[PDB]
């Protein structure tokens, strides 16, 4: 017998619609997110569940579900929030065309929570961010209202799973209003692929 | 930082020299 | 001495003026990295300096120490060069970036130093382009300026004595067309990140 080592790593994606960086954006739907899965000597690509944790006309918050097998575990999560966009209809693959910024509000951060069948204890949660210089200008918009470029976090906790269960990770808010839209302006609504950030989840079994 | 190898970043077209 | 890791972002101070001016590179450089020993999470400096220089560019190099033994080395290089102002009020707020050249000769690489044998070298370089019409501080990406130059590198090192290898970086471009910082009237110092480098050593 041996203590199991599990990890997930990957970059969830969201397809959005944006016209001119004057107007709001329209968020696509969240669903399966391709991740790399590691369990001891096993490795493969799996899909994790994502959906909206909350949604309003202003913003929407994403959450990502992670399976905890039966057992006791210490979890370490590394998140790097950055939301660069690229045009879906761009003839070339993946040429970045700007990004969506974050609110500087104190309630905006990466967090975790319990889903079916799991007890979270020992939550330690360090959130950091990168700010734009006020006179920074991306596609003719500035950063004078303190919009943020990045929101990162490193989280650790213990988790007891009496049975096979799930916890969820909450991302920072996806801002819908034009204040935070730094995408290239287009004539009519144009699909863009938005990155939601690099997430690394590690689970060490304790026995 | 971790024992997990970071993945190739998204929308990176691969350099074949 | 079974597991060793370095992870950090080397810094370089630059000076930049207007958008039609070159940038001027500072000196390299001790670079503070996070240092990892199996279960220990400490900090260390590594040695960086210039592999080459010309009027157009400069290539940086970083030395990583390799204890005596036989090691699996995997390296993730995430090349991105955002800039921030060096002086308050806006230290550490991003004020632009320095883009890369699309030339085929510009890429992350490693080399041997001090009686040390690198074998089974696998080096995979990638890049990310900007949409031509993407605009940063009134400057576009219409000459195939690259935002990102990445590399995954794996190899084996045989170290009979304590030694080191060196990681050579993509070239730092000095000309105006790669300068996407906020313009000023006087030469204004910026701190430039040189990329996130993750180096892991596994003893065998």
């Amino acid at each position: 017998k041996h203590e199991r080592f599990i990890a997930y790593v990957g970059i969830p994606m969201l397809t959005i619609q944006a016209r001119e960086n004057d107007d709001q954006i329209i968020l696509g739907s969240l669903g399966s997110q391709r991740m790399k899965y590691i369990e001891d000597e096993n490795q493969n690509y799996t899909n994790i569940s994502s959906e909206y944790y909350s949604q309003s006309s202003m913003q929407a918050v994403p959450m990502y579900y992670f399976n905890v097998p039966k057992g006791q575990w210490s979890v370490d999560i590394s998140c790097e929030g950055y939301q660069p966009t690229s045009s879906t209809s761009d003839p070339h693959r993946g040429r970045s065309d700007g990004m969506i910024a974050y609110s500087n509000a104190d309630s905006d951060y990466w967090n975790v929570g319990e889903a079916d069948g799991v007890k979270i204890s020992k939550l330690r949660n360090d959130n950091t961010y990168r700010q734009g210089h006020p006179e920074l200008e991306i596609n003719s918009c500035h950063f004078r209202e303190g919009q943020l470029l990045e929101r990162d976090a490193t989280i650790s906790f213990h988790v007891e799973a009496p049975t096979d269960g799930r916890f969820f990770l909450v991302g920072p808010a996806i801002q819908k209003t034009a204040k935070y839209n730094y995408t290239i302006s287009y004539g009519d609504w144009t699909d863009r692929d938005m990155e939601l950030g690099l997430i690394t989840v590690v689970l060490d079994e304790h026995l | 930082a971790n024992r997990v190898r970071r993945p190739p970043r998204e929308g990176h077209i691969y350099m074949a020299s």
